[PDB]
């Protein structure tokens, strides 16, 4: 690296001069001889070792240069920068051959990312874009090409439209879409092309190639202008959809005509007999080679070894010469793994299948059915890619292909037949019910009796799910038609008799809770026969225990009998999920002492081990030690009893219960501090794994601490039903909502630890330091290293819209910004205290302050935030009735609360099946009408870009609360 | 040698496999544990590591099933807490040792679990062990399954993709690395993007990233602009601490990073009237990053002159701080790491700068009581007790070094450190708690004696019985309820401080922890048995057999447990089960063996049943669990029917049946401590083992590894305890040891040469009456000389020397004349004591004319080779202990005694034992007392005159070494020399005739020619 | 279980660098759409 020549002889203009600075009679005279006339220090023995140093560490010139350049470039004075940026384009295209470095922080990386260090120059950016793609530092020319696109104008359509196009090819090569079709819409002009983009990042292709064959001919002798650009987006997006869509033999005969890689990729894959044609035509195309064409050279060349015509040597050497420009291809990325290297994982796949298909028909001209159950285990995720999954099963499809011709007690493959019904599987599983069409006897008897369901056929299906359960689903889903019944006939209709007792069939025959949430609701439905109870002795008990806080309320009412049945077998069985509950309710309270003596005689030393964790953080209940006022717990650990799990992991999902964390020793920190409310005493627990878990216990509870478990409750239930889908795991939406296990009416713990700083704390911290835009420069001056602050911006905009989707619906009052906690090294948001009442209070739709609206980007908000909260709920209203089905038992707990809320007394209990399905009704309708509108002429979204019009409009800001800070 | 050793077995897929094969499962354990306990324990890994280098693809391994969970966690336990102690990456060697186990995968590796966490650390920061951490990785991934394989590796999967990624390079790279990797994340398909998740370890600008700006001044730019100076303390922390790099770099580092320290030094403001005054968040843990720098720099070499001069210099500096702002830290968090370092020098700079914060502290204000008022000595001493309850190990090492001088410096005071007493002791004994067992000891030997030697310190004062109100009961009331737990260093301890606690302040031990004996009994009783796992059911026991050896405690209602007890005896986890049962002996031996209590228990049937199961525990299983069993039984002896009971299964084991282990034989030996028919018995039980068909086979085996010999030699221990009747059983036992070594044909050593010691030790008389007797055979006399020559046989010698000449009389009455075996039995017993020889001197001279007898009949041409080696290597036996003699008196005239008393023989005395002799009476006027001699016993010209002669090695190097270490011939004899041979006569030497006299006269020229 | 084959030796093959520019800003921008597949190693300018 020449930047170590040229630090010298930066370093030689500096005055080596002797102030350096930042900006018992005889001890005394002794020191303040030391400390000021030995201190003393010149300014040579501080940069002469950092000559030493930097010929030894290439990472020191990356980080003296960038300090000493905007040093040096504040000097070069007016009238000689358009001389020094010229002089400067001059020396980046002296190619030394590849200018080849190509090694850790080289010359151009550490060039490039010490001219954004300095404001006034404004290179290229076509230049900008060759630089950080061919050698290094993408993030160092993302800090460039939106420099120049956002702040100030540059005074020229010219160079603008050039930097977007820039801009817009260094987001796909590096695959982040959201900011890619972001920042298109953001500067496209017509409206059918803002209509097609905006169905194609959601997913369906089938109404985004029609808005694109219509976005074509409004040009055409159309009066429009349309640009060069957007037209390079029109003929090359109709046909990225229309190979999405798997038309491969409509874009067979356009490849036809133009000629080139696209002829070679579709008619290729979807090559013994046409070989001759497409080896030459490879042979063309071959030189400037990629990771690509590698893989088309190596199979023809392992299809002709299947023949005899090719040797197997030959496969070995181009395999190997083949995977070293793969190993090329990844060095010149990022560091961080991101969706940038999933087309790069998924080559590595096609590399070991095909050094293993080089030796399955090598020794063909048992061994086979090893390798056969191995690649039937290979496949990628449901949620990956519709092109990706294709990509495989052509491969597949191929490979058993030559078996089966060769092969002329069953010696059949149908092994394509299983490549293609898995693939048809997926293809449903994605959007699109058409790419998948055109490729045991209950369950024809299921389909006859799911539609008969549909209709009104009520006879009809229930002959036929007999018929299907004297031949698993079934067995629920006649009782479902009853539970569909018994919606539909009166109040005193018996099928419900018959349907608790259908679904409890098959209950231990995973996806349980989709029943036990419609179990643990029709026996609260005014029972005063009880003829179920006997009908529940008529034959799953993990699943029960996220149920557990709904179920020692059951206790003091009606159903108590059976509700006892179900606790005695937890208890019996899983000991810690639920001493903790049951001990913050203390026969409207005396038969739980049973449930408790049944909790100490079976375990009795897990009995006694918990309580003595529970009573030594109720006594005593910057950095301060644990050592004085809680020295039981340091003594806890050589005293403690076989194993305890750390608390509040039977609240999330893992029901195996087998890789539970449990609790090793206490860390012996009490972290208080000065929190919000006051002050707490976060303490910290080592785990078996060395992780540590930093919980804070809170000394008070206030009344709705037995109602906010209830609401992060139902949202257990939605976000593992968001991680299942396609669209909403592959961007990884977590709602992000913490653990809060409570050990005493009195006392909860919940998980947080440091860099959980809220964002009134921001606040605070900048007139600590003494408008708008105080996101954008607290993050900035604490994320150096751009990568960084990349990074936690794409990450707080993807989790401030699961912040907006559960404020919206089921309707939180006024969010304060001391309401909301902010992670500051992930960017997780989370909210404190969820209190919902469901009606428009007084409130714009949500919290969108232009403090954040800066911070977020201006084309993040519409490539992230936009469809953020519109891909959330297009999975939750067609799930499995996640806006009908689970919401019934979380709102007769809320609705019994609110008439204990508004007077003291109670009342409507025949109409409380009225009350309830009243604001279910308007939760279910608050979800789905954000859906996208079925018809092709809306944008994609228009009703949250509706909601996101109003939350930012100055008139309904200020018109609202004072007090929630509606200027920060 | 263990190389050279376990390379043999990968050499012979053998008959060199069974015999290393027992060996290896005591060579690691034993290996485990000196490593504790040793000086440099590194060396004992690293011969774990040449062991399990030497074998791969092994035989069976079926041996390792065991031991592996418990190496596994000695392993991953000190992988945490192992910080490179010279520098050589010596968490790199317990990785090698964690990854290259050599076992099978299926059933064995399964557990293996804690290898995840060894795993990121093989493939992160090595070179050539990321092959060896690559294997294992490709390993597991294709045998196991996902639904298994996948929950082992989620808490670092996040961790192991991170360093998977850093192989993925071209060809400048490796080829065998880089194409290794490129396969295991193909192998795996679609469970590569499965991690790929938001990241979370965003490093939001942190200490040695801090920014800190140094003022400038340039000549272009005409102001003065702030610079970042660190953009190379990156590299000046990875510099310094590196042996790699060349010298000069390291020094430039230092200068460097003592450049940025002295800018934080010097930057602040100084008072302006300090006299005056006297009479009156981010960079503190960037400046003990800084500082500890500065105190590794003292460790390197022509640079430590430099770095203690700011050392010095910085803690004389942040002590005006604190004696500033009594009107209103950094260097005790860099002290601790210079306390709890490796290298010497750095460690006693360390104690040098904890010395001059009070050696300057008591010249600042001189009155030390206001200098523990409010000074930062005080502040120290609870920085020591708090990083005693640190987690990592090398914390735990510096505040109990930093204690243990802060109470041999701050000595005045004492009154200060007794209202902190209870703190400091809480403070150490959970410094012997929460220390794993497998580290080394040195966190805990000086935690061991901390409180020991405290104690007989600061409680050499109290006074009496009145003052135990509630402060000295407090720290009885902490060491008595941690008397019942595991972990043995802090249940041995707490008896060994409660002792000396009770010795000074003298006051009975059991009226000292009197007032709080019943709070410790009630945990102990509530919960009988059957809940707290074995670990502590030896700690339940311990409390109470420790209890009952007070002078009284709880004379009743024990027996709610002594039930349980003889329950659990009469039924590695294997390790303490036998350690469970090995413990309620104990409790059980104290419950008899102490009178008073014996009698009141006696009326509902008690003792009879701990005797009764005291037995039926004698055949157990094992062999430890008998020896305290057998402690027990041997001191309730101070009924009958039992005994008959006893006995049935005893004669049991002990019918003829030739399948006797080596269990029953040591308990049938502690049974006769405690009728003689059995020597009869026993002798025929050995002969099925010892017909020579069995012996033949074994030929050249080695005799201690092997098993049937074991039974052998276990067999002849139990005739040391026969009954003690005038025992006829000398003859035929050692008739039975002749006829073992000669179908041995193993000679001068067997291993059943000590048992059969032991036995005469028991009978000296019986014993030598029968060697007496058959003592001119040659070949049962030879295991006498090396019985009486053996230490344990102490009896045997007194016999022997008390009866001495009696044997010397067989030596006076033809090929059966056994000098040779007087030789030998003289100098075995001459190697006992350097005592016994000074007296004997008509012994010695009638060895030696027996012997020049028997000089005169091997000295004969008749019969082709008579020169047996019996009667040659007398002569070199008998030669070099009558030399042993010459070396215990002082006179010069008896070494020329010996000459003309072999002149049959030899000619010159024998080469390597008598010319080194010699040499050491030639190297004082008693150097001319020897030549005085030689000139009186030549003229005795019939002593054979090469004896004559040989007074040529003897008298001239006299004199060529007095002419050369003196001047010439400073120091009688010339009198006398000139009287007889300068008047000699006409007979003698002033004759002329040529034969060998001439040899002589040259003796006598060329001594005249050295006194001119 | 399952058998692996082995890495033979090391074999040198070098790339180089072609001749060529793109501006074209929709996410195929070639013959299909990931890009570090399609994308030639290191372009002269």
């Amino acid at each position: 690296p020449w930047l170590n020549q040229a630090l010298q002889l930066l370093y030689g203009s500096f005055h080596l001069d002797s102030p350096i600075r930042l900006s018992i009679i005889d001890f005394v005279a002794k020191h303040n001889e030391f400390l000021d006339s030995v201190r003393s220090l010149t300014a040579g023995d501080i940069l002469n070792p950092l000559i030493d140093i930097s010929y030894q560490s290439a990472e020191t010139i990356h980080n003296a240069w960038v300090v000493v350049f905007p040093v040096a470039y504040s000097a070069i004075e007016s009238r000689y920068e358009l001389e020094f940026t010229r002089a400067l384009v001059k020396l980046l295209f002296k190619d030394y051959h590849i200018r080849q470095q190509d090694a850790r922080p080289n010359v151009i990386k550490s060039l490039l990312d010490g001219v954004g260090k300095c404001p006034g120059l404004h290179l290229p950016p076509h230049l900008v874009k060759y630089l950080g793609s061919n050698y290094n530092a993408w993030y160092g020319a993302i800090k460039l090409l939106e420099e120049l696109s956002e702040g100030q104008g540059i005074d020229n359509q010219k160079i603008s439209d050039a930097n977007q196009d820039a801009l817009l090819e260094v987001y796909m090569s590096l695959q982040e879409d959201d900011m890619f079709y972001g920042t298109w819409r953001r500067r496209a002009k017509y409206f059918e092309t803002n209509a097609a983009l905006s169905y194609e990042q959601i997913g369906i292709w089938d109404k985004a190639l029609q808005l694109y064959e219509a976005a074509q001919i409004k040009a055409r002798s159309g009066v429009f202008p349309f640009g060069e650009s957007e037209y390079s987006l029109w003929e090359d997006h109709w046909i990225y959809c229309a190979e999405k869509l798997q038309h491969w033999e409509i874009l067979t005969e356009l490849a036809k005509h133009e000629g080139f890689t696209d002829l070679l990729l579709e008619c290729g894959w979807r090559w013994i007999a046409d070989r001759e044609p497409l080896e030459q035509s490879v042979k063309t195309v071959m030189d400037i080679p990629t990771p690509r064409r590698q893989i088309f050279q190596t199979f023809l060349a392992l299809q002709g070894f299947s023949q005899q015509k090719d040797t197997l040597q030959d496969v070995s050497r181009l395999c190997d010469e083949g995977i070293q420009l793969t190993l090329r291809k990844w060095n010149a990325l990022p560091q961080r793994v991101t969706r940038a290297h999933i087309g790069l994982l998924h080559t590595f796949q096609q590399y070991v299948e095909l050094m293993e298909a080089s030796q399955v028909y090598s020794s063909l001209v048992q061994e086979l059915k090893r390798v056969l159950q191995a690649w039937r285990e290979r496949l990628p995720n449901v949620w990956d890619d519709i092109n990706i999954w294709n990509d495989l099963v052509t491969w597949r499809q191929h490979v058993f292909g030559v078996i089966n011709r060769v092969y002329m007690a069953y010696r059949g493959y149908h092994e394509m037949a299983w490549v293609i019904n898995r693939f048809a599987h997926v293809a449903r599983k994605h959007e699109m019910p058409e790419v998948c069409i055109n490729q045991q006897k209950a369950e024809f008897f299921t389909l006859k009796g799911m539609f008969l369901a549909k209709l009104n056929a009520k006879d009809e299906a229930n002959q036929a799910f007999a018929t299907a359960v004297q031949i698993p689903k079934a067995w629920a889903e006649w009782g479902f038609f009853n539970d569909r019944r018994f919606k539909e006939n009166p109040e005193e209709i018996f099928h419900a008799k018959n349907a608790i007792s259908c679904y409890l069939q098959a209950a231990g025959l995973g996806k349980t809770r989709k029943l036990l949430c419609r179990i643990l609701w029709l026996i609260s439905l005014d029972d005063a026969a009880g003829s179920l109870a006997k009908t529940f002795e008529d034959h799953p008990v993990w699943y029960w225990i996220t149920f557990v806080p709904q179920l020692l309320t059951s206790l003091s009412h009606k159903e108590a009998k059976i509700v006892r049945h179900i606790l005695i077998q937890i208890a019996k069985s899983y000991p810690q999920s639920l001493h903790f509950q049951l001990r913050t309710t203390k026969q409207p309270w005396q038969d739980v002492e049973e449930i408790m003596g049944i909790l100490k005689t079976a375990y009795p030393l897990l009995a006694l081990s918990l309580e003595s964790l529970v009573d030594q953080l109720n006594q005593r209940f910057g950095k301060a030690d644990l050592e004085r006022v809680s020295l039981h717990l340091s003594l806890f650990h050589h005293q403690k009893f076989e194993d305890i799990e750390i608390p509040g992991q039977y609240l999330l999902h893992k029901d195996n219960n087998n890789h539970f964390i449990k609790i090793e020793r206490f860390l012996p920190t009490l972290d208080l501090v000065r929190g919000s409310n006051g002050c707490y005493k976060r303490m910290t627990i080592r785990g078996n794994d060395g992780s540590l878990h930093p919980f804070a216990v809170q000394f008070p509870a206030a009344r709705h601490c037995r109602r906010e478990e209830r609401i992060f409750q139902l949202f257990r239930i939605f976000d593992d039903a968001l991680s299942r889908k396609v669209q909403s795991r592959r961007r990884n939406i977590s709602l992000t909502l913490p653990i809060a296990v409570p050990l005493s009416p009195h006392i909860r713990i919940l998980n947080d630890d440091k860099r959980y700083t809220t964002l009134m704390g921001i606040y605070e911290e900048f007139c600590r330091r003494k408008p708008s835009t105080l996101l954008k420069d607290y993050y900035t001056e604490k994320f150096s290293n751009y990568e960084n602050y990349w990074l936690f911006r794409k990450q707080f905009t993807a989790q401030y819209a699961s912040f907006i989707f559960m404020t919206y619906i089921m309707c939180i009052n006024s969010r304060q910004p001391q309401k909301i906690h902010i992670n500051e090294g992930s960017g997780n948001i989370w909210t404190s205290e969820m209190l919902p009442t469901f009606y428009n209070t007084e409130s714009v739709p949500f919290r969108l302050t232009p403090n954040i609206q800066k911070f977020i980007g201006e084309a993040g908000l519409e490539g992230i935030l936009s469809v953020y909260i519109l891909v959330i709920a297009n999975s939750l209203s067609d799930s499995e009735f996640d806006m009908e089905q689970y919401l019934s038992l979380f709102v007769r707990d809320e609705v019994i609360s609110w008439f204990a809320q508004q007077h003291r007394a109670s009342a409507q209990t025949n109409q409380l099946r009225e009350i309830v399905r009243v604001n279910v009704e308007l939760l279910t309708k608050r979800v789905l009408q954000l859906n996208h509108i079925p018809n092709s002429q809306n944008v994609a979204t228009q009703f949250v870009l509706n909601l996101i019009s109003q939350a930012v409009n100055p008139r309904n800001l200020a018109y609202t609360d004072s007090a929630w800070m509606a200027y920060l | 040698l263990f190389k050279l050793c376990f390379m043999s077995v990968s050499l012979f897929p053998a008959a060199n496999e069974s015999v290393i094969l027992p060996h290896l499962n005591e060579l690691i354990l034993k290996s485990l544990k000196l490593s504790t306990t040793a000086k440099e324990p590194l060396v004992y890994f690293y011969l774990i590591r040449t062991l399990f280098r030497s074998i791969g693809g092994g035989r069976f391994e079926n041996l390792y099933k065991e031991i592996m969970p418990l190496l596994q966690v000695l392993l991953e336990s000190l992988s945490k807490l192992i910080h490179e102690a010279r520098r050589p990456q010596e968490r790199d060697i317990y990785v090698e040792l964690c990854l290259t186990v050599p076992v099978r995968l299926s059933v064995l590796v399964p557990h293996l679990s804690y290898l995840m966490k060894p795993l990121v650390y093989a493939l992160n920061g090595s070179q050539e062990s990321v092959s060896q951490g690559l294997r294992t990785l490709e390993l597991c991934v294709d045998n196991l399954t996902a639904e298994y394989f996948d929950p082992i590796i989620e808490p670092v999967i996040d961790d192991v993709m991170e360093a998977l990624s850093k192989h993925l390079k071209p060809l400048p790279y490796y080829h065998q690395h880089s194409h290794t990797t490129l396969r295991i994340l193909g192998k795996l398909g679609g469970r590569n993007r499965t991690f790929i998740k938001p990241v979370d370890n965003l490093k939001t600008d942190s200490e040695l990233f801090q920014n800190v700006e140094a003022m400038f001044k340039i000549h272009g730019l005409p102001n003065e602009v702030p610079l970042s100076i660190t953009p190379g303390l990156s590299a000046a922390f990875s510099l310094l601490t590196d042996p790699r790099p060349r010298i000069h770099y390291r020094i430039n580092s230092f200068k460097y990073i003592s450049g940025i320290f002295q800018l934080f030094l010097g930057a602040t403001q100084l008072p302006d009237d300090y006299a005056n005054r006297l009479k009156e968040d981010s960079q503190m843990e960037l400046l003990v990053k800084l500082l500890e720098s500065i105190f590794y720099a003292v460790s390197l070499q022509e640079v430590r002159e430099e770095s203690k001069a700011l050392i010095r210099g910085t803690c004389n500096h942040f002590i005006l701080l604190y004696f500033n702002k009594m009107v209103i830290n950094c260097i005790f968090d860099a002290i601790i790491y210079a306390l709890s370092s490796d290298n010497s020098a750095v460690r006693s700079m360390g104690l040098e700068s904890v010395q001059l914060i009070y050696d300057s502290c008591v010249e600042l204000f001189g009155n030390i009581d206001c200098a523990l008022k409010f000074a930062p000595l005080n502040v120290m001493c609870s920085k020591f007790i708090h990083c005693c309850f640190e987690e990592p190990y090398h914390k735990k090492l510096a505040g109990c070094i930093g204690l243990e001088m802060m109470l041999n410096s701050l000595d005045i005071p004492m009154k200060y450190f007794n209202a902190r007493q209870l703190e400091i002791i809480r403070a150490l004994f959970y410094v012997l708690r929460d220390t794993a067992p497998e580290l080394p000891c040195e966190v805990t030997n000086t935690a061991k004696r901390l409180i020991l030697n405290s104690l007989k310190e600061w409680n050499k004062e109290l006074t009496r019985n009145d003052v135990f109100s509630s402060v000295f009961q407090n720290l009885v009331s902490s060491l008595i309820v941690d008397l019942p737990n595991a972990n043995e260093i802090v249940r041995a301890t707490a008896q060994e401080a409660l002792r000396t606690l009770s010795e000074t302040t003298q006051v009975p031990i059991a009226t000292m922890i009197s007032p709080c004996k019943h709070i410790l009994l009630a945990p102990i009783f509530g919960k009988p048995l059957r809940a707290l796992p074995f670990q502590m059911q030896i700690g339940n026991i311990d409390a109470i057999t420790f209890c009952m050896g007070l002078e009284n405690s709880f004379l009743e209602y024990n027996e709610e447990l002594n039930r349980l007890v003889q329950e659990a005896l009469a039924l590695k986890t294997s390790e303490q089960l036998v350690r469970l049962r090995v413990v309620c002996i104990q409790l059980l031996s104290l419950a008899i063996t102490k009178p008073e209590f014996a009698a009141a228990q006696q009326r509902s049937n008690i003792r009879v049943k701990i005797l009764v199961v005291f037995f039926k525990s004698l055949c157990g299983r094992s062999i430890e669990i008998i020896r305290a069993a057998h402690g027990g039984l041997k001191a309730v002896i101070d009924p009958k029917e039992l005994l008959q009971n006893g006995l049935r299964p005893m004669l049991m084991n002990l019918s003829d049946h030739k399948k006797l282990t080596v269990a029953s034989l040591e308990a049938l030996s502690g049974l006769l401590k405690l009728k003689v028919g059995i020597g009869s018995k026993l002798l025929d039980h050995l002969l099925a083992w010892a017909q020579p068909r069995t012996l033949q086979q074994l030929g050249s085996q080695d005799l201690e590894n092997n098993s049937t010999v074991q039974i052998i030699v276990a067999i002849l221990d139990v005739f040391h305890l026969l009954p003690p009747t005038a025992h006829k059983f000398m003859n035929d036992l050692m008739n039975a040891l002749l006829y073992l070594e000669n179908n041995l044909h193993r000679c001068q050593y067997s291993p059943f040469r000590e048992p059969l010691a032991k036995f005469l030790d028991r009978f000296p008389d019986e014993s030598f009456e029968y060697f007496f007797n058959e003592f001119s055979k040659r070949e049962i006399t030879t295991r006498f000389v090396y019985f009486v020559g053996l230490d344990s046989c102490s009896s045997l010698r007194a016999k022997v020397l008390e009866s001495l000449p009696r044997v010397r009389g067989l030596l006076h009455q033809e090929k059966c004349v056994r000098f040779s075996n007087l030789v030998d039995l003289c100098e075995s017993l001459a190697a006992s004591d350097k005592e016994w020889i000074k007296d004997k001197e008509e012994l010695l001279g009638e060895l030696l004319d027996a012997g020049s007898v028997c000089l005169t009949l091997k000295r004969s041409s008749n019969v082709v080779s008579p020169l047996y080696f019996q009667v040659d290597q007398g002569f070199e036996t008998l030669q070099l202990l009558y030399i042993e003699y010459f070396k215990s008196q002082p006179l010069g005239h008896e070494k020329v005694f010996n000459f003309i008393d072999k002149i049959s023989k030899e000619g010159l005395p024998f080469v390597l034992e008598f010319d080194d002799f010699i040499f050491n009476e030639v190297v004082i006027p008693t150097v001319q007392q020897t030549l005085d001699t030689i000139i009186r016993m030549t003229p005795q010209v019939s002593s054979l005159d090469a004896r004559v002669y040989l007074y040529k090695r003897i008298f001239l190097p006299i004199c060529i070494y007095e002419s050369e270490m003196h001047g010439d011939l400073s120091r009688a004899w010339l009198k006398s020399f000139d009287s007889d041979v300068w008047k000699a006569t006409g007979p003698l030497v002033d004759d002329y005739t040529s034969t060998l006299e001439d040899r002589y006269r040259l003796e006598l020229m060329q001594l005249t020619a050295l006194l001119i | 279980t399952l058998i692996n084959q082995h890495i033979l030796k090391p074999a040198p093959p070098p790339t180089e660098i072609p001749a060529r520019l793109q501006v074209k800003p929709p996410q195929p921008a070639a013959m299909k759409i990931p890009n570090r597949p399609t994308l030639l190693g290191g372009s002269a300018i």
